[PDB]
DNA sequence: CAGTCAGTCAGTCAGTCAGTCAGTCAGTCAGTCAGTCAGTCAGTCAGTCAGTCAGTCAGT
């Protein structure tokens, strides 16, 4: 007997036992965790000769099970969480350790931002969201010691506790780190058998998209635990569900007190979820039921789907099919081939638009900013620290210099949507030269010489030099950002403003009826097209791009400028991407025809 | 709160037991209307103070409800297991319903009545004033009642009570009829695992103390605020208190000062005594133990010293340990609370009823020849000596005292000696008649000291101080004091006995006493002759070691000879061997009267006071002329006994007045006085053979 | 987990488990206790509609089982007793609570009297014997409280401990007798559910038969426990086996100390045995195997056993058969018949010898003092307090008067052997008149008027008045203690000193060969003859003692003196005793013949 | 010459009072202990200047 607990604790354990045996999915989840760790242990104990322990409980069911247990948890959680955890360890031990819970909700009008937190909400269960800054370092915490004795040869043992334990209180008893037992003998300690459990604390500010007009922000701080270390990098957007504990003696202990108001507050646990934002953080968690992949397989084998998905990104924009084809070929992105003992070769596609004003060149990039995943938009400026980190760190614990990522490091595997590309000064264009082929960013400022990684994809939309004169004088510097910047870009779409009468009609009823295939299927098509499967190139497609490339040199070197081997490499990239679209494995002549036609319309 | 001072569930509920105890309190029809509206109405009519809630009506109610349907919750064992909570729970179950107004108050009644009446009336007017205030400030009426009932301080119902409440244990008869709560235990048997139950003991009471008031609640006055600040006291010692604790002299700057008063507190009588072990239920080599008893309330003044009693009560702890260096924590030192007291040997004359009693008495009266039958009945297990038993019945009756307005008092009582040695079985009669009569003390020769059978002075524990602890004679007054071996007494004891021969008086002038205590006793003695036995060569008073003054103080003197005779020996041998063969003597045609019914008869007989007449005057006078006339014509130290003092005349009128009562008649006749002269002339003068 | 105990505790528990399952009588004893309490519980739960828990372990077996466990217990018992108790509760719980032990020995040269106790024997296991004085009162001790709450209706609970608990130490935590829980509510206590366990302490002095010549005695004190309350009345002789603990802080706590030497000592537990003495305490524990009662049944049915057992008490004394017959008739003692609603009638026999010096009258009474049980010898004086208690009590705790038994109260159901009966003054002879027929002792000294019980049996041996003149002048006062004292005694053996020549021979070779049926069988015959069975008298024996008694009056009233009805009653007593000798049930004429002849030789 | 009565010592019992031992206490005084403070020390943040680059004007 610990303290031979009361029949109240028996009442809570029996009732929650009845609920957990009422709905029977959770038993199957426990069975899945237990079998998976079992067979992993069989692989690690049989050939050569991980998953945590928590069950996600939703608060849907308890509202239709018991009002008492429902409104019991959301008011006083230090009386209702340790019984339910005790019964769940009873079930998991009986079917074949902590076994914590989650409480995914649906929360009870406790959806509050940390502006309105304190203080009559104290010691309840509260859900908080916001930005994460300024995440500290990971340190291990000690729980159990083990000592070897000399010379009698008996191990020993000791426990340790704290105030950030299970959620009740306890009359504290400190305990010296032992040495020289009775009778007097040296106790040489040991490691490897003495346990350790990790520990980390992060602080949370309220959202800037939700904040007031201009005021100072106000923030709280969260302690994490064993299986929650290192989920959220600083800069994310994070939902936290926990218990708003208030520990410490607030200066009422000793008289003539300083630290005028004590009772410092924090939040324990419990279930940090990262969530999707508009501009930072992955959204690849989107579900794929078997109905959905069965429908993808149903539409997967047609012969017009490139012309269906061409006209899918334009629900309300007239014309410009070939731009849409280029944007889908960007979102598929090609394949990445890293060599053995050399340098890798680049996979994606880079697109520049240029043309007259009022041509929906800025309306398009917001649409690519919505449908894709990890889009980051930079307009104008810029300096300092888009392509770099600027290294401004003043770490308080010790003299050390960290890095704070800009816009180029953070958008990895993503899309960067730059507007007004001519307004950039050349000093940042040095950094764009460093990104767009070298695929690395070397920073050796004060400092620490590093070489991190960033392999983004770039879309820009620049204005002409003077007027709308896109065809009048010559193509030779209507753009005027020479010359390597013209060569790094794959495609150069040149958009004009022709005047007609039929074009005025077709624009007219489109714009008029707009004031009065579907995309959340289309991105589920996209990610399944991306992870499976990479194609290989075959013999049927070499000679088309070889003959086509010698054609483009021997004649387009008589028409226009410039042509490098980078054109050949982008031919291979668009061939691979159009092979990815049809969910195939090999490469056909059809792909070389389509990419050939796109490069014809792009250049000529 | 969890994790410190935890919880436990048990099968015992206190929810439906209150409802069932209400249903038992209202609807019980067995003993005009229901049983407890009559007695409880009698309480509220202010003519009664105690309430006896037995443990038989509850059990009969459970068999009745068990056979009617539905199931009744088991309550009798729930009383027997705990028995302390149920006085308060039971008594707040009584107080919801009471037939209040059934008689207007008398003027000359009491003071406790009029105090509780003014507390009740002031309580009502205080409760009506607030609902006369808030109701006129608006803004079904149960809510306004709940408003008023929690903003008004009242006299709690623990203080306006007027009565007490006592349980009563169940017989073996009712437990036998339907199939424990009263098995008669001994003081060795009480293990330390009965603390809280409701048990029953038996033993002899010794050292019962005085009755002095002990405090329960203490009532102060505040003199400035006007409140009445009470205080309860549970412990042995308390402490007085200071400035105030009201709600008006508190939260002010100038606190008042309070001082007590004694016409508004609540007192209770209090008396403690001790039970010694019965000395028949002991193992072979041990000594009698003891166990204390507190007594509270109406039950006081029913514990006389030197009795045989059956006290039933509950058994609590009370904190103490002895020397400080012997404590180990948390030793407790028990006592026994009292609830209901039942005596063996029921004492006359504490009885009134006659109607049911005549069903047993009139059987003896209609049995025919009551007197010689009762004379046969005292100690039947010996043979012979019908005349000795005949006289000793007249000892047990006694009477009748007489005040002559001076007031000098006459007795009133009989004093009998016994003589002869050794095998005439005289000790059997002394144990016998000192077992039939209530309040009868048997002391041997030496034996008690001089200070053992007079009183002595000793300091008294907790109640104080300096009480005269009684001896043997002060213990047994209005009774019979048997005495063995009268010759071996110290001479101071002889003068004590001679002072008992004059009535009422023992006088002491020792080192701390100047008193004259009272003793209304009767003395039976048993002296042996001079060694060896009965020489008719030797004279009377030669074989007697006592002066003839002491022979004159005994109005009746006997002698039991021992002469070998052929005819009686076979009857005696068949008598005795007929009881070692069996355990009962008489046959053809007689049954012995049981002693309880006999004590009911003799206890009934002492309420007569007969009256003499004029023909018996002539007959008593002429008979006294006979005895006086022939008694003084011898004047010798021969077998004659001179000189027939007038104490024989007063003793023979007194024996006539004693024999007249067993006819139950107030009809003093000539068979009376003729019977008395027969016992006088046959009483002595048996030494002729 | 209490403290999640070590593998050392596991080693002791496993090893003692193996020993207890090695020898298998103890399992059968546990089975006997458990079945007996079970069927008693069936009687108390079935008709209407006790035994303690300890096993006696002998130290014979552990010396041939383990030397380590053997010499482990007798050196440091606070490390070896709680594991063995734990394993025994494991076995008793597993087959169907404390379950303590005994350790009956055979002790290891720790057989020491409390003169030589202190102090290098401290904190070991020690066996002590001596006299018991001055035994205190029995008080109950509290362990567990139970409180009812108002108004929420939940019971509560609390524990308590001390320093006289199980034999280790523990960091002490006191605990207030609770009232007013959180939140503030009155806690009215209860009784009946709160447990209580008894407690008693006695002190032990060394033996006076073992003491030095004349010195002051030195004494220790013993604490007892639950199932050991009230075994030994003060005056017994007691073997104690326990643990010589030394508790308390000895004045080293506070400085400038008084009580110059602290560290008060005592003995805990464990197994108080009362043992036989020479003069106080019963010896009726003597074993009766089935072989023994089969032999009693074998010798039980002969026709000479009264003449065999006549000559059994005289291995070395010539002559006097009829005295020996009278002494066996005393040791059987007759039967006791208590009437209904009257006074009882006496059962035993009282014997006086009288005669010339050098007649083995004092040698005989030592032999009756050895063979019987509960013999107490008083020679000469006497006053004060043989027949009384003298009431000398000065009880320290409170003003109260107790009793301290003399020689007459203490010898109940026994034999009192008084020598030199004439030297007693008559003031004590008043008390002998009170004992020998009234069978009660009434004491009303200061005081407390009582009537205790004492029903002894008396043997005396008085001298003649002057010279050896036992036959010369007359029997009328050669003794001279008249006259009721001659009548209370049943038999009056008158022993002379006749001179002869054949008698000189028969004495001579007897005394000569003495310098160069068996009694420890005979007392086992006696006690089985005593408890089973009482006889009843029958019709065949009335007329013999009726005719014989009228004979003795009509003729012995012509020869000698005196004859009362007490002679008739003693005829019935000797008839019943001689009926008890032959192990019968009824009464034959043979008994009346034998008792008749004994009274003839006794009187004539 | 033997019984007996009365005188006489002796042991034992009850009264007597002076030590004795346990429990409580208040005042004060001292022993330690904690709150005070002051000086140290590194970190950190705002002011300030120098260099370098984009804009703009004027010269050919
Ligand atoms: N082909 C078109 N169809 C529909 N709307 C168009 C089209 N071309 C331009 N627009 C209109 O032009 C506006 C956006 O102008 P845009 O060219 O994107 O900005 P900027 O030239 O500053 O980059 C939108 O409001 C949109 O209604
Ligand atoms: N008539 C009788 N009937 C029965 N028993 C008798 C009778 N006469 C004498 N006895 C016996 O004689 C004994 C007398 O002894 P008891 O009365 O105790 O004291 P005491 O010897 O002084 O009279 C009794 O025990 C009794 O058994
Ligand atoms: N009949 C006998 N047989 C053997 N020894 C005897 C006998 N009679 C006397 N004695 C001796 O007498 C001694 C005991 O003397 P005893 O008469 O008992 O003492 P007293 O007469 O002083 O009480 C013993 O040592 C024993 O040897």
């Amino acid at each position: 007997t610990f303290f031979a607990p009361d029949a109240v604790f028996g009442d809570r354990v029996r009732r929650f036992q009845e609920f957990l045996d009422t709905f029977t999915s959770y038993r199957d989840s426990v069975r899945s965790i237990q079998v998976y760790n079992s067979n992993n242990a069989a692989n690690y104990n049989d050939d050569q000769d991980i998953l945590p322990h928590r069950i996600i409980i939703s608060l849907d069911d308890l509202r239709e099970f018991d009002r008492s247990f429902w409104s019991g948890i959301l008011v006083e959680p230090a009386y209702f969480i340790p019984p339910a955890e005790k019964a769940l360890t009873d079930l998991a031990d009986s079917m074949d350790h902590p076994w914590k819970l989650s409480f995914k909700g649906s929360f009870g009008a406790h959806a509050l931002s940390p502006r309105t937190l304190t203080a009559q909400h104290l010691n309840k269960l509260v859900s908080v969201e916001g930005i994460v800054t300024k995440t500290s370092l990971v340190r291990p915490k000690l729980i159990r010691s083990v000592h070897y004795a000399a010379k009698t040869g008996r191990f020993h043992y000791r426990d340790y506790t704290d105030a950030t334990t299970t959620l009740t209180t306890r009359i504290p008893t400190p305990a010296i780190y032992p040495t020289e037992d009775t009778e007097g003998n040296k106790l040489t300690t040991e490691y490897g058998y003495s346990t350790f459990i990790d520990h980390q604390r992060i602080t949370v500010q309220e959202m800037p998209e939700m904040a007031p007009a201009g005021q100072l922000p106000r923030s709280i701080d969260v302690i994490l635990d064993d299986d929650l270390v290192d989920k959220t990098k600083p800069g994310d957007r994070v939902n936290v569900v926990g218990v708003f504990k208030s520990l410490g003696a607030g200066g009422m202990n000793q008289s003539n007190s300083n630290t005028l108001i004590g009772f410092k507050t924090l939040i324990l646990g419990n279930t940090v979820y990262p969530l999707h934002a508009r501009s930072t953080g992955v959204a690849a968690r989107q579900m794929l039921t078997d109905f959905d992949i069965r429908n993808i397989n149903k539409l997967s084998k047609k012969k017009d789907i490139f012309d269906i998905l061409s006209q899918s990104l334009a629900p309300s924009i007239y014309g410009h099919d070939h731009i849409k084809k280029a944007i889908l070929l960007m979102l598929m992105g090609g394949v990445e081939k890293n060599l053995e003992n050399g340098s890798h070769l680049r996979g994606d596609i880079n697109i520049l638009m240029v043309g007259d004003p009022s041509t929906a060149k800025s309306q398009l990039l917001r649409f690519v900013l919505n449908t894709a995943s990890l889009a980051i938009a930079t307009t104008g400026r810029g300096s300092s620290g888009v392509g770099l980190t600027a290294a401004v760190t003043t770490d308080r614990e010790t003299g050390e210099r960290r890095l704070e990522a800009g816009a180029m490091v953070l958008a990895d595997r993503g899309v960067v949507c730059i507007d007004e590309f001519d307004k950039m000064t050349d000093v940042d264009r040095v950094a764009i030269h460093e990104v767009m082929e070298q695929q690395t960013v070397t920073i050796a400022k004060a400092g620490i010489h590093t070489t991190l990684n960033a392999r983004c994809s770039v879309i820009a939309a620049a204005n002409p030099v003077f007027g709308q004169y896109d065809v009048n004088r010559d193509p030779h510097q209507n753009i005027a950002l020479p010359d390597s910047l013209l060569s790094r870009f794959d495609l150069l779409f040149v958009v004009t403003d022709d005047i007609n009468e039929i074009r005025d009609r077709s624009i007219s009823e489109h714009v008029l009826r707009t004031h009065r295939v579907t995309i959340p299927f289309l991105r589920k098509y996209v990610q399944y097209a991306k992870e499976r499967v990479i194609p290989q190139l075959t013999q049927e497609a070499i000679n088309v791009i070889v003959k086509n490339y010698t054609d483009l040199r021997n004649d387009d070197n008589t028409k226009k400028s410039p042509i490098t081997a980078r054109t050949l490499e982008t031919l291979i990239r668009l061939a691979t991407a159009h092979a990815k679209v049809r969910l195939s494995k090999t490469v056909n002549k059809v792909d070389a025809k389509v990419a050939a036609n796109l490069l014809r319309f792009a250049l000529l | 709160m969890s994790a410190a001072l935890p919880s436990i569930q048990l099968p015992v509920d206190y929810n439906n037991l209150f409802n069932e105890i209400t249903d038992f309190l209202v609807t019980f029809k067995q003993d005009k209307g229901p049983k407890y509206m009559a007695m409880l109405q009698k309480v509220a009519n202010r003519e009664l103070n105690s309430v006896i809630i037995d443990l038989d009506d509850i059990l009969q109610y459970q068999n009745e409800k068990f056979l009617q349907g539905t199931q009744a919750d088991d309550l009798v064992s729930a009383i027997q297991q705990n028995a302390n909570h149920f006085t308060e729970l039971f008594c707040r179950a009584i107080d919801n319903n009471m037939p209040l107004p059934t008689k207007e108050i008398d003027y000359k009644d009491d003071v406790l009545d009029v105090i509780l009446n003014q507390r009740r009336l002031r309580n009502e007017r205080m409760l009506s004033d607030r609902t006369n205030e808030i109701r006129s400030e608006n803004l079904m009426n149960d809510a306004l009642r709940e408003v008023v009932e929690d903003e008004t301080e009242l006299f709690p119902p623990n203080l306006t009570r007027r009565y007490f409440l006592y349980f009563k244990p169940l017989s073996q008869n009712c437990a036998r009829r339907y199939r424990i709560s009263s098995k008669p235990l001994s003081v060795r048997q009480i293990k330390g695992d009965f603390l809280g139950q409701l048990i029953t003991v038996r033993g002899i009471i010794t050292r019962v103390s005085d009755v002095k008031p002990a405090v329960e609640v203490i009532a102060y006055t505040c003199d400035q605020c006007g409140y009445e600040v009470f205080q309860e006291v549970n412990s042995r010692t308390f402490t007085p208190l200071s400035e105030c604790t009201s709600e008006e002299c508190s939260q002010n700057q100038t606190k008042g000062q309070l001082f007590m008063s004694t016409r508004a507190s609540k007192f209770s009588a209090f008396q403690e005594c001790k039970i010694q072990e019965l000395s028949q239920q002991v193992p072979v080599g041990h000594i009698p133990r003891s166990l204390n008893i507190h007594v509270n309330g109406t039950l006081v003044r029913s514990l006389s010293p030197g009795d045989i009693v059956d006290v039933t009560g509950i058994f609590l702890p009370a904190p103490y340990t002895g020397f400080k260096a012997l404590k180990a924590g948390l030793l407790t030192e028990t006592y026994l609370e009292a609830q209901f007291v039942r005596q063996h040997k029921k004492k006359f004359a504490s009885f009134s009823l006659t109607s049911d009693v005549e069903e047993r008495v009139m059987e003896l009266i209609t049995s025919g020849d009551v007197y010689n039958r009762l004379a046969k009945s005292i100690a039947p297990e010996i043979y012979g000596n019908l005349d000795v038993k005949k006289a000793l019945l007249l000892l047990l009756v006694g009477g009748v005292d007489k005040r002559v307005g001076d007031g000098m008092k006459i007795r009133g009582d009989i004093n009998v000696c016994l003589m002869g040695d050794p095998g005439v079985a005289k000790s059997q009669l002394l144990k016998a008649i000192c077992k039939i009569s209530p309040r009868g003390v048997y002391t041997t020769g030496k034996g008690s000291s001089g200070v053992g059978l007079t009183a002595a002075v000793m300091k008294d524990p907790v109640t104080d101080e300096m009480i005269l602890e009684g001896g043997a004679l002060v213990l047994a007054d209005n009774g019979i004091c048997c005495i063995d071996e009268f010759d071996k007494m110290d001479e101071s004891d002889r003068t004590a006995i001679h002072e008992v021969m004059e009535q009422q008086t023992i006088s002491i002038s020792k080192a701390g006493i100047n008193t004259t205590l009272n003793a209304r006793t009767s003395i039976l003695a048993a002296a042996n002759p001079l060694y060896g036995r009965y020489n008719p060569r030797l004279s009377p008073l030669d074989n007697i070691n006592l002066p003839a003054a002491l022979l004159s103080r005994f109005d009746i003197l006997f002698l039991m000879l021992d002469i070998p005779s052929r005819d009686d020996d076979e009857k005696l041998a068949e008598h005795v061997t007929y009881v070692h063969m069996h355990n009962k003597q008489p046959d053809l045609d007689f049954t012995p009267v049981e002693p309880s019914k006999m004590r009911e008869y003799i206890a009934y007989a002492k309420t007569k006071r007969p009256v003499m007449s004029e023909a018996v005057n002539d007959y008593v006078v002429q008979a006294y002329i006979r005895l006086r006339q022939d008694s003084k014509r011898e004047m010798d130290s021969k077998f004659s006994f001179g000189q027939a003092t007038p104490r024989t005349l007063l003793g023979i009128i007194r024996l006539s007045q004693a024999l007249a009562k067993l006819r139950l008649a107030d009809m003093v006749d000539i068979d009376d006085v003729e019977e008395a002269l027969r016992l006088v002339r046959v009483s002595k003068e048996s030494l002729y053979q």
